[PDB]
């Protein structure tokens, strides 16, 4: 099992809708969790098991796919949402984790 | 909340016991995490310590490190035997498997 | 004649959690005709040859059963861990049966989502062989009182399985016989 994320920077506006895409090597039925880290911070949990989400988050963040592929969606941008998500493998040990994407405001 | 402490300097070949102390919540009774970073660079995984007692560990570093649990101070302990000069990295203490809480981290460079 | 016609097409199979056991005595064993059936994908004995069962006779023995995922079959074995062989059922260091292993994708395949069947997530301390405890009081995880109310520090102990028709190969579900000789 080799997560992958093809990207690695993508940058939009204000009030823009940004998808980002993980990629699984071989299978993994609803198994992958959804990471935020701010930088100079520590990570925090943003969604699990890739379709339910977290109690705090605005509902405005999002994640959909299935099988191989998944996707985590931002509906409106935020001037204070500079950071960098990874996708994690959870079901069962050994969890690796991703390459990591940077997101750019213009 | 969690708490890491032991950060520094250690010459190539020693040792140390890595304190994560918690707060609010029962080490003897939550799946805990250890999550190491190294500098600027994407996360990895280290151990993975069951409330039942089982431990897993990395498949790149088995047989280097230990954890274990205290309930007498409520306490995590790591203890690195025989490490490497690319070991520096910081890690982290974490709980999984309900309402993930991330502690803030510790440094420990060679 | 043995029943065991009966527990291998029974229409209905417990959970894991709450797995039930049937003790058979005062019968002629058949294995042959289960020793070359190809439904079966694991037929693992451990202790005793499976081709020499035939010859010789016991006095008491045991069948349980199961209905688990397709990676946790490998961890009903002795001497290994994870998060089923060693909180909801576990086996004796010194074992001596057999573990049958089938798919069944068509009895079993809910459409929609089956959401039946559970298995244990939380609990305090490992399980003794042949131990089982269908109590599900809820768990608590922190000092403060939980006094049976859900809630933050408060989780209840079981997870349901997703059993779907599309699912993958290694996530299909599969039922499991063990049996177990005095
Ligand atoms: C279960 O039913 C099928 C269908 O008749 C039959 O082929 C099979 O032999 C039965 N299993 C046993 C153990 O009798």
């Amino acid at each position: 099992i080799q997560m992958t994320q093809s990207q690695s920077s993508l940058s939009a506006s204000v009030g823009d809708r940004v998808t980002i895409t993980c990629q699984a090597s071989q299978d993994i039925n609803n198994f992958l969790n959804w990471y935020q880290q701010k930088p100079g911070k520590a990570p925090k949990l943003l969604i699990y098991d890739a379709s339910h989400l977290e109690t705090g988050v605005p509902s405005r963040f999002s994640g959909s796919g299935s099988g191989t592929n998944f996707t985590f969606t931002i509906s409106s941008l935020q001037p204070e949402d500079i950071a960098t998500y990874y996708c994690q493998h959870c079901d069962n040990p050994p969890y690796t984790f991703g390459q990591g994407t940077k997101l750019e405001i213009r | 909340q969690l708490v890491e402490s032991g950060g520094g300097l250690v010459q190539p070949g020693g040792s140390l016991r890595l304190s994560c102390a918690a707060s609010e919540i029962t080490v003897s009774s939550n799946y805990m995490n250890w999550v190491r970073q190294a500098p600027g660079k994407g996360l990895e995984w280290v151990s993975v310590i069951y409330p039942g007692g089982t431990t897993y560990y990395a498949e790149s570093v088995k047989g280097r490190f230990a954890i274990s649990r205290d309930n007498s101070k409520n306490t995590l302990y790591l203890q690195m035997n025989s490490l490497r000069p690319e070991d520096t990295a910081v890690y982290y203490c974490a709980r999984v498997m309900r309402h993930e809480i991330w502690g803030q981290g510790t440094l420990v460079t060679v | 004649l043995c029943p065991f016609g009966e527990v291998f097409n029974a229409t209905r199979f417990a959970s894991v959690y709450a797995w039930n056991r049937k003790r058979i005595s005062n019968c002629v064993a058949d294995y042959s005709v289960l020793y070359n059936s190809a439904s079966f994908s694991t037929f693992k004995c451990y202790g005793v040859s499976p081709t020499k069962l035939n010859d010789l006779c016991f006095t008491n023995v045991y069948a349980d059963s199961f209905v688990i995922r397709g990676d946790e079959v490998r961890q009903i074995a002795p001497g290994q861990t994870g998060k089923i062989a060693d909180y909801n059922y576990k086996l004796p260091d010194d074992f001596t049966g057999c573990v049958i292993a089938w798919n069944s994708n068509n009895l079993d395949s809910k459409v929609g989502g089956n959401y039946n069947y559970l298995y244990r997530l939380f609990r305090k301390s490992n399980l003794k062989p042949f131990e089982r405890d269908i109590s599900t009081e809820i768990y608590q995880a922190g000092s403060t009182p939980c006094n049976g109310v859900e809630g933050f520090n408060c989780y209840f102990p079981l997870q349901s399985y997703g059993f779907q028709p599309t699912n993958g190969v290694g996530y299909q579900p599969y039922r499991v016989v063990v049996l177990s000789f005095e």
